[PDB]
This record gives C-alpha cells, structure tokens and sequence, in this order.
C-alpha cells in the first residue's frame, strides 16, 4: 500500500533507495545530522529533516525513538534501514512496527536469530549446512530474496575473495574460475537454509569454499553494499524488489515478474570497487579534508552510485570513508576488467588522498583475472602496492 | 537527448553559462557526457545537446520508470533543457504502446503542455543577493544584525486540536448565541491586537506572516479563552501585498490552521472594506464573503464619519456569511466636559448604539481612536449604554495619553464585555493598552481578566525579540501625549503630519500647525477624525499654514486658491456626510461648480463584471485564478499586479525569515530559509566580486554542499 | 499592612514631618494603594506623599487609587520623561483625574511645553 518511504540512512544508500522509491511514485523521507547538513542524500528526497541537533554524527543514525519521531510527524507508514547503522538491530525493527511502520527487512524472528554467531551456527546445523572446524578459503555469498508468503530465490553467487582482513575491497558476480556444480552446492544450501526459517526480504547467505568443500559463515538480514552486481548480471532491481515485498507484493506476481528458479540466469560478469578516502601507502586510513575537483566515469557498462564524493563539502572522519560505488558490466569478463581500469583512471578526485592507485593496481594484476584468486590474494602480493 | 533546445519556443536552442548541473546515475542508468557541467557556458555554433541519459531493463515499461525517474532526477539550471518534453513522452499512452508513428509528436498536443518548475532554489539566492547589494527599501545599507536569537515556544498542534473555545463556539450556537455567551461572563474578555493593530500602530504596520505564523501554536494556548484574535483590516491587506510582497490571503489562511479554536476579526471599513478608493456594493459583498470563507469571523464594522447608512451593505454580507457583525462608534469630544460640544453628546452615542441595535449588529464597538476616552468619561459612556441597549460592548482604545489602562479599569467597573490588548512588548503608546499591565492591575478588584499571564509573559519576551527585526520602521513617538485632548490626531497622523510638516518646510512653525488642525475641525463643523477622514483635516491645516489663511479669509480668498484634493473630495461627500453638515459658504469655494453627492457613493457606482475580471486575470496568467484573486485586483488594481510579477520574480518571499529578507546576508553566513516542510535550503554566502563592464557582480554561495552562481545588477 | 501602620505610627513618634512610601519597584498595585493609604492616614497623622516607578505601567492607575484614599503629595515626572523604570507621567494624571473629586495642583500646558 506505501505512502511514505523514509530512509533511516545516508549518503549512497539512501540515494539508491529513493531512486527506487521515485521510481514505484513513493513520497520519500531523508534524515540526517548538522555534518550531513551539506550532503547529497538529504535532496534526493521530498523532504528531510535534521533529526534532533543535541545529537553528534553518531547517533543521529543510531537514535531509535527519535528516528521514529520524525518518521510519526511525517505520516511515514515504511522505513528502509539500508545498512551499516540500524539495519541488523532488531529492537529498531521491533519498536518500528509497534508505531503503525513497515520496517523494509526480513521478521522481527530473522534479525534476533541471524545476530549472534551461536544462534548463527544453531539454525545453520538445522538446515543441514556444513559449518567450520584453515587457510586459501574462498568468500562467496549468494544473494537470495523471499516475499511474505513464503516463495524465495536465489540471485546466484558474489565472490568477494578479496579482502584486507575486514573491508571487502573488491566483489565479483559470478564467479570465475567455478564449475557450476561446484556452485551449484553453494547457492542450494543457500536457498536450503533459507527455505527451513521462511525466510522474508531479501538477504544474503555467506559462505567460505575449499576445492570442493564449503562451510557456512553468517546471514546479512538485509541488503549488501556489493548488490549492485548481482542487479546488473541478472537484471533484477534488487532495492525495488526489497520495498515491494514489504508491502506485501508476490515474487512471480505482475508487480515484480520474477522468473522462476530456472528462468533466471547470469548474462555476463560484473565487478564493483568502492572509492574510499582510504590511504593505500598509509595502513589505509581514510583521509578527511575537503573536496576541490571531483570527476567522473561513464559510457558503455558502467555504473555509478554517487556519495559522499563531488565537487564541494569536506569529509567527516565519523562515517565510513566510502565516496563513490563504481560497477562495470559486459559479456565477456576482460571486457569488464579493462572497463574498471579505464574508468579507474577518468576517476579524478583531487584534495584528499584516495584508494584508486591501489585500486588499479588490482585489476591489472593477472592473477585477479584468472579468477583462482583467494582471500589471502592482497596477504600473497606485494606489487599490489606502488609507489606511482 | 537532454538539449537546450525550448519546447515552449519552437526548439530555439538556448545558450548561456549552466549554473547547477546535477546527474543521475543507479541501476540501469547509463550517461555520456556531452556538453554540460558545473559551470559550462553553452556556444550557439554547436549542435547542443548537454548529454544522452539512456536507460535499460529487461521490460520496457521498466526502462520508461527508469527513464522517468531519471528524467526529473537530473537537474540543469541556468540555460533551458528539453527535458520537460522528453517527461511528457514517456508518459504518454500511444509511446508506451509501442505502436508510435513518425506522427507521434504532430498528433500529440498534450505533450507540449510544460508547468515551469518554479525553481525556488535560483529564486531564493537571486532574492538574497539583490538585497543584500543594493538592499531593502526604507532601511539602511548597513551590514547585518538581530544577536539575540530568541526560541519560540511552541505547541504540539494535537494539543490544539482539543482546545475549544470561541471558534468552536460559533460553530454550535451562531453569532446570536455568541453574544449571548459573552452577556453571561463575568470576567472581561479580551482581544488581542497583536497580528493587527498593535504593529499597525507601532512599527508601520510591517510585521510579516513568517513572525506571526512562528508563534502561532503558542498564541492558541496562549488566549485559548480569548474572545478573538485581531489579525486582519486596516493597513495590512493592502501593506502585505506591497511593501511585504506576500498574500495577506495566506496570512489569513495558514493562522487559520495553526489557530482553530479561537475566533478571528478584521477591521472593516464601511465604505470600501479595506480598500482605497470607492466600490460598487457588491465588491464589498464579494469582499466579506471570501473573507468569512476563508476565516475571518467577527467583522468590526466602522465608518470614518458614523454615517449609519453607510454601514448597512457590509451588514448584510456579514450577516449573510453566517458570521459576528460588530458595530462601531467612533468616539471624538469629550463627555465630560460640557463645554467641548453639544452634538457629541453623551445622548449622541446612546442613540447612535441604540440605533445599531435596531439594524442587527451582534456587539456593540466603540472605537476610541485616538485615544480620548478619559476613564471617567468611560465609565459613564459604558455604563450609560450597558442598560441603554441590550449588545455585549467592545471597547477598544489606543494608549496614547498613558492613561489606556486606567480607562479600561473604569470601563471594567462599568460593566464593559470585551477590551483590545496587546502583549506588553508590543503595546502602549500608540498602541493598544498592555494585556499583562492590566492583568495584575486588577487584583483585589471584583472583575478579572479571562487570560493566561505566565503564556502572555512567553509572548512578550518573543515579540520584545522581534520587534528588533523591524527596528528601522520604529515611529518617533517614545512617550505619552496629551494634547491629543486639544488636537485630537489619532495615533499616527500627529507622526506623519510632523514629517509632512518639516517636508514642506514648516518645521519649527509645527506649534501653528496643531492649531489649525483643531480649528480645521471646527471649520469643517467638528467631524469625527479616523481615517481618511483624518487626512482632509490634516491636509487643510497643513495648507491653511503654508498659505497664510485665516478662518474667515479661507472664504474671502477661496474662488482663487484651488484647495487640497483630499479636502475637496471630503466636501464632494466622497467619504460620506458628517454629523452636522458641509457649511454652504465653505463647500461653494472648496467644490467651484463641481457636482456634490447626495447619497453614499455607493449607489452612485456601476456594479463590477467579476467574469470579466476572470477572463483578464485569466490570460494575463498562465490559467490559475481564485475568487481570492478576483476581489484582490479589483480593490488594488496596481499592487495587486505588482505583486503577482515579484510571485514570479521570487517565488514565495513571506517562507524567508524576517532579517533575511530586510538585509540579505554577510560574508561567510549560512542561513537556513524553510521553502517547504521537508525542503529547507542551507545556504552560505563565500564571497562577492566587485562589478564588471556592466555593473554586474557575482556572488558566490554554497547551497546545500554545491556552489552557485549568480549575477546581480548593481543600480549603484 | 499591619507592618506599614506598626512602622508609621513608629516614623511618626521618631518626630518625622512627612510619611513616605518608596516603591522602588513600583509593586503597590493599584488596590494595594487603596488599601494601604486609606489606613496610614486613620492610623497616623503625617501627610502622605507616595512615590513609585511605572515598570509595571499601572504607575498612573495606582496614583488614582492613592489620591481616592487620600494621599496628600505624590512624585511624577514630565510626559517626556515619564514610564516604565521612571515616575508615573503627571501630564497624563492631570487629564486623567479630569471628572473626579480629586484634581492635580498644577499647570497644565507649562508641562506640556516642559515635555
Ligand atoms: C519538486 C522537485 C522534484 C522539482 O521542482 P523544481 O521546481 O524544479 O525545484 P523546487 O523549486 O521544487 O525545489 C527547489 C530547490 O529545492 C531543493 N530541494 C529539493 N528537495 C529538497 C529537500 N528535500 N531538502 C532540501 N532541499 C531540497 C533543490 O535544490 C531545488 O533546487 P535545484 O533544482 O537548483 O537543486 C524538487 O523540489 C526536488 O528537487 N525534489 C527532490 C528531488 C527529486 O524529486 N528527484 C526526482 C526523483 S529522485
Ligand atoms: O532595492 C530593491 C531590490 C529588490 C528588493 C525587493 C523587495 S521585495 C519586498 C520589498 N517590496 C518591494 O517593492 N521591493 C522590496
Ligand atoms: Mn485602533
Ligand atoms: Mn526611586
């Protein structure tokens, strides 16, 4: 039915959202604090409104009652966490709903049960999944979707086997260097788990691989910063999907046409690279400081989601470093490599130190390309860093 | 392709420098970067086009979605675009068919049906740094001020939703039933004369909606047993338009929401409502039956000269409205003092009441507009009228001799029912006498006031904290006056009069001028002295002064002197007939031949053709127009067009606070102007060059984290 | 009021002349100097002279209510130098007494050019 959607969130997210909320004809909300004063987000919607300023740059994301008070005064009936602040807590969701709001995620049930890693582990072993006891493991995620009636599906796997320790530099959808059997046991143990808890919204099932064997890692009750990919190998409006489902709309009904299982496919392989003030040559520590000529891509399968990152206000040290969310697509994979590339370069952003040197550096190095990459691939390269 | 080829002007492609340039970008959105950006300045010998947005999905009515949302996401300002058309086809039902023709665009009309996105971004900063440069008029090029930002306690609005009080009152039991309410009270209600009369008295009559509507949960709370809030009539319609810009309409509509539990009231003058010349009837019906309409719900009625006839036509558009008609006596002489006139008489307002009555009014008014209602001439005038007729009476008065309260005290003791106020900051003097002074005046007194002190305290201190927005429209006047006893000016006049007076270079003569302003009164045959009955009299001193002219030798000298068009019109009967009469002698001279009117001109003027007034407004517009707009430009035909071309030129100026829109800004300040609920711009201002070859500088803001560029005109 | 007659009849006896009321603050209302006047001359025999500021702006009001009770000589200031934290304007208590059994020992239009 929704009237109001409201973006509990900021920056590229909540601009994606309300790219999908204008586009469904949603009035949309945005919040923010006296740092986002200056921000993208905040115009991207009908309206917007500073919740409370005795709040710092922290909670004025985290406030749960106040965040509610805004939504109440503005006859908002849905709220979309995105991610990385209110997103996995389940008292945000739960307070939510008692106030007459939609929260856009799985059940109240899902949050609470895919938190703790002992609770994680708990209704894995159910399912029938594998879980670990351990070195070159594989990270690949599968992206599934469920409405409130039970029906799910899978949008196939995103490695994202390459990452520092935390941060998940960069993601691939599909995977390469994968026989799809191999995967196959991947993305049914995904939809397996999933299936058994009736599983709401959409989120995504992670999962480590050796050789042949896999072991289950944790559940992301919500969407993923790496979604992006999946969208463009499958066609599929992931975030559009997201609200939908919420108010209440079937899979395969006329109002998400959702193919079936075996209707769905991958055409092609994606990529995307977060562009971060993060430091390459200095244990990558995000640079603050204000932005003075901000560039950028485009043409042929390319993708951007703007931030944080254009011409004019500085960076706040107190949200994460990520500016610009930048994806290639094409058939063929070194088609999409030598688009990132490209594109990496025709990025230009002058005034704050960047990851893109580093970032380039990765996509020329062949031993990405051949897709038996693993998540100790910056652990085992040192070229990785160059001074240029 | 977005182009800058006008829809609107058979695709002439515009040209010129691109001031914001905002993309789109997201899932199934592709952009190749033609032309366009930042700052671009666009050339008339290339093929413009600022960029090809394309969209893919795997249905096509997803990418059109897609395309849409694209559409109105991207944002070009400073040249036109082609991007309103490009909208229109993708809604359109014969594109989304699929079955389009080469003809598609020939057979479409409807397409070409753009609506101009009034851009209140560019209008807000265009607005701004054209008064910050070459400023406000009848200010000071100074630099900026107003340090004492003062919060303003509000009401949560659920709370007021459940307030009831007068407003509710009138809605279950009429204005009969009303005045039968206030009978019965034992306390003195009171009106508050903030919005209105207050300022109209004290600060020009400037106080813009933005102040007002700031304050107007409170002010619900506040006089939530009020009788009425004054806050429309007199200058205001006509001053809003002009020199505030904004729509009195809006004034009165948005206060209406904020304030739905207490009853509202205008001054309305019999004559021409609140207009400036004379109208046919039925642009007072017209008048009144929007104004009830829209909120307005008591009209005090009054006439310049308490001619009763003229007062009848605004009756009946009162009392058809279903609405609080309020007559009014104009309170001139002095009562007590035997000796000041034997017409007005303390017989004349019992019977002038009295005859009110027998044509219907609801409340009695009395009017004292210069303030010479003596307290023991109150309490005798009150009490003489409370058993002479039967209406609730409302005093009203303006503390101009200090003694404000102390009449109202005595009316109180004399079994008054309703008394205008104003809050303590924003009263006195010229104004009306302090709620909150008389609210502890009367402790250990048998009658109290029906308010809220500790609420009213709250309003002081707010409006003591605005009032220094309006410093530069403050009036001369700093202390009582009272040979306004002898003189008899109403508040103002003696203000204007004196500025008129140094004008015309009769400065330190000031003293003569006084003088003949009493004795011009006696000339005239000693008539009321409200407006603009007020301006003849003092225009006539003001001439008998500068001519030399004595009372005798204004006749003798007349047939040459060719007088004050004011006072000619006066003696036309152009604002009516006074008490007494025109002196035969004195109106031969003045008129020369000229035609004078028997009855109200009212009955001498043709009716208005509101559908023709339509059928212009109509076109001079894009297509809009109210029954609001109607009676608007047929009582200000100049100021009301005016005002429709700044509407135009700035979008809706009355949303900028008032210190903004007084002075602009300063360097490296950022203010906050609320366009919207949900859409507040925050805006600061870098830096301004100096001007170029034309005299044009260019300003340098940040709005909402991106630059912007914009060129004023310095007149110099 | 028991303490203003207590301390009166006290002035009285110490051998003062003159009674005085300071109201420093101007916060004898109106019917508190009804009151408070009305007694002080019963209970002792000194005129009154009664003095107060108009920051309440019931300055002129509360002279009114004093001279109704009796109060020989009051402290007032000319119009243009009258109010608020100032005396009560004696240009507006002469016009205001006008039609009551008390006048106001003065010249009228002297103070109005003294204004
Ligand atoms: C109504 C609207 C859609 C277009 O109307 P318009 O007449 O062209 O612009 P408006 O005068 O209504 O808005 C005035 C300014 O409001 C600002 N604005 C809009 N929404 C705002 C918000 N929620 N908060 C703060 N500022 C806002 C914009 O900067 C706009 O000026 P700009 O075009 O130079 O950037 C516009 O107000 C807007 O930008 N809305 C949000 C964005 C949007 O709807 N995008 C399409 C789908 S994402
Ligand atoms: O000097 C003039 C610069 C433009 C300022 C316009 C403001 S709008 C309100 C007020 N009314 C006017 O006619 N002009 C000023
Ligand atoms: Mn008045
Ligand atoms: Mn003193």
């Amino acid at each position: 039915q929704i009237k109001k959607l409201l973006v509990a969130n900021r920056g590229e997210i909540a601009i994606r959202i309300f790219r999908a909320a204008a586009e469904l004809d949603i009035s949309t909300v945005a919040i923010y604090s006296n740092e986002d004063k200056s921000s993208l987000h905040r115009y991207k919607a009908d309206e917007s409104y500073l919740v409370g300023s005795d709040l710092g740059p922290a909670e004025s994301y985290l406030n749960i009652e106040r965040i509610i008070d805004v939504a109440k005064q503005a006859n908002v009936d849905a709220i979309h966490p995105g991610y990385g602040f209110l997103s996995e807590n389940e008292q945000f969701a739960r307070r939510c709903a008692e106030e007459g709001i939609k929260f856009i995620g799985p059940h109240l049930e899902h949050l609470d049960m895919f938190g703790d890693k002992v609770k994680a582990r708990t209704t894995a072993i159910k399912a029938d999944l594998p879980v670990i006891p351990i070195d070159n493991p594989k990270h690949i995620e599968v992206q599934v979707i469920g409405d409130e009636h039970g029906n799910i599906v899978h949008l196939f796997e995103r490695d994202c086997s390459v990452q520092r320790r935390h941060q998940k530099v960069v993601e691939v959808a599909p995977s390469v260097g994968l026989s799809p059997t191999l995967r196959q046991r991947i993305c049914d143990a995904a939809i397996q788990l999933m299936e058994n808890i009736k599983y709401v919204n959409a989120g995504t099932v992670e999962f480590l691989v050796s050789g042949d064997e896999f072991f289950f890692i944790e559940v992301n009750p919500r969407v993923q910063v790496e979604h992006t990919i999946t969208e463009m190998v499958t066609g599929i409006d992931i975030v559009k999907t997201q609200i939908l489902v919420a108010a209440g709309a079937d899979l395969f009904g006329e109002e998400i046409n959702m193919p079936q299982q075996k209707d769905i496919t991958t055409l092609g392989y994606a990529i995307q690279c977060r562009i971060t003030t993060e430091d390459p040559l200095n244990d990558f520590m995000p640079d603050t400081g204000t932005i003075i000529a901000y560039r950028s891509s485009g043409g042929f399968g390319v993708r951007l989601d703007a931030g944080d990152g254009f011409q004019g206000a500085e960076i706040s040290p107190y949200y994460d470093s990520l500016l610009v969310k930048l994806s290639t697509h094409a058939i063929s994979f070194k088609q999409a490599e030598e688009k990132m590339v490209r594109s990496l370069r025709e990025m230009r952003i002058r005034g704050v130190k960047t990851n893109i040197p580093f970032l380039i550096n990765v996509m020329k190095n062949k031993k990405f390309t051949s897709g038996d990459y693993t998540t100790k691939f910056i652990e085992e390269t040192p070229e990785l860093f160059d001074i240029q | 392709r977005i182009t800058t080829e006008d829809p609107l002007n058979d695709f002439m492609p515009d040209t010129g420098t691109i001031i914001a340039y905002r993309s789109s970008g997201g899932f199934g959105v592709r952009l190749d970067a033609g032309d366009g950006f930042q700052g671009a300045e666009i050339s008339p010998y290339y093929d413009s086009l600022l960029v090809k947005l394309s969209t893919h999905a795997i249905s096509f009515k997803q990418a059109e979605e897609k395309m849409v949302r694209s559409l109105r996401e991207m944002r070009i300002r400073g040249v036109k675009t082609n991007i309103p058309f490009l909208i229109n086809v993708m809604k359109n039902k014969k594109f989304t068919s699929g079955d389009y023709t080469t003809k598609f665009i020939e057979e479409t009309p409807e397409l070409f049906d753009i609506q101009p996105s009034l851009d209140r971004g560019t209008k807000t900063l265009e607005y701004i740094g054209n008064v910050t440069i070459n400023g406000f008029p009848n200010v000071e090029k100074r630099p900026k001020p107003d340090y004492e930002l003062a919060s303003i306690p509000t009401v949560s609005s659920s709370k007021i939703a459940s307030f009831s009080g007068t407003k509710q009152l009138l809605d279950e039991v009429g204005p009969k039933g009303v005045a039968e309410w206030v009978k019965k009270q034992d306390d003195v209600l009171l009106t508050d004369t903030t919005f209105r009369d207050a300022h109209q008295s004290l600060l020009a009559t400037r106080v813009r909606t933005k102040d007002m509507i700031n304050i107007a949960s409170k002010t619900a709370d506040v006089f939530k047993d009020g009788f009425s809030l004054e806050m429309w009539g007199g200058a205001t319609f006509d001053v809003a338009y002009n020199f505030l810009k904004e729509n009195p309409w809006e004034r009165l509509e948005r206060l209406r929401k904020a304030i739905p539990n207490v009853l509202f009231q205008m001054l309305l003058r019999a004559s021409n409502a609140v207009g400036y010349k004379n109208y046919p009837d039925n642009v007072i019906h017209k008048f009144v039956q929007e104004s009830a309409k829209a909120g307005i719900d008591v009209f005090r009625i009054f006439d310049s000269l308490n001619w009763v006839d003229q007062m009848k036509v605004a009756n009946e558009a009162v009392q058809e409205a279903g609405k609080i008609s309020e007559g009014t006596i104009c309170y001139t002489g002095d009562i007590l003092n035997p000796e000041r006139s034997n017409i007005y008489t303390l017989e004349y307002y019992v019977k002038l009441a009295k005859e009110l009555e027998r044509e219907g009014f609801h409340i009695l008014a009395i009017k004292d507009m210069a303030g010479l209602l003596k307290p023991k001439a109150a309490y005798e005038l009150i009490g003489e009228l409370k058993s002479a007729v039967d209406l609730p009476i409302h005093l009203h008065t303006h503390d101009t001799s200090g003694n404000g309260l102390l009449t109202y005290k005595q009316a109180i003791d004399a079994g008054v029912d309703i008394i205008d106020t104003a809050v303590a900051s924003m009263s006195g003097l010229t104004s009306q006498p302090s709620a909150n002074s008389l609210y502890y005046a009367l402790n250990g007194f048998p009658r109290h006031l029906r308010t809220d002190i500790e609420g009213m305290e709250s309003l002081s201190h707010y409006w003591s904290t605005v009032r220094t927005y309006y410093s530069d429209f403050e009036s001369d006047i700093k202390s009582p006056n009272t040979e306004i006893y002898q003189h008899e000016m109403p508040g103002g006049q003696y203000s204007n009069l004196s500025q008129q007076a140094k004008s015309l270079g009769l400065g330190e003569r000031f003293d003569e001028v006084k003088d003949m302003y009493r004795r011009v009164n006696f000339l005239f045959g000693d008539i009321v002295k409200v407006t603009p009955s007020s301006k003849v009299v003092g225009d006539m001193a003001l001439y008998m002064v500068q001519n030399d002219l004595d009372e005798q030798s204004v006749i003798t000298d007349g047939y040459k002197l060719d007088f004050p068009e004011s006072v000619v019109s006066f003696f036309k009967g152009e604002i009516g007939q006074p008490v007494n009469g025109f002196n035969k002698d004195l109106q031969a001279v003045i008129l020369k031949g000229q035609e004078a009117l028997t009855a109200r001109p009212g009955e001498y003027l043709e009716p208005v053709d509101f559908e023709k007034v339509r059928e212009l407004l109509e076109e001079e517009q894009q297509g809009p127009v109210t029954e609001q707009d109607i009676i608007s430009y047929v009582l200000y035909p100049k100021v009301y067009e005016q005002y429709i071309q700044t509407r135009n030129q700035y979008g809706n100026l009355s949303l900028l606070d008032t210190p903004t829109f007084f002075f602009g800004m300063r360097n490296g300040e950022t203010v906050e102007i609320e366009i919207d609920k949900g859409k507040r711009l925050i805006i600061k201002l870098e830096t301004i060059s100096e001007p170029d070859e034309n005299g044009n500088r260019t300003i340098y803001y940040a709005m909402n984290g991106q630059a912007r560029r914009i060129y004023i005109k310095d007149e110099n």
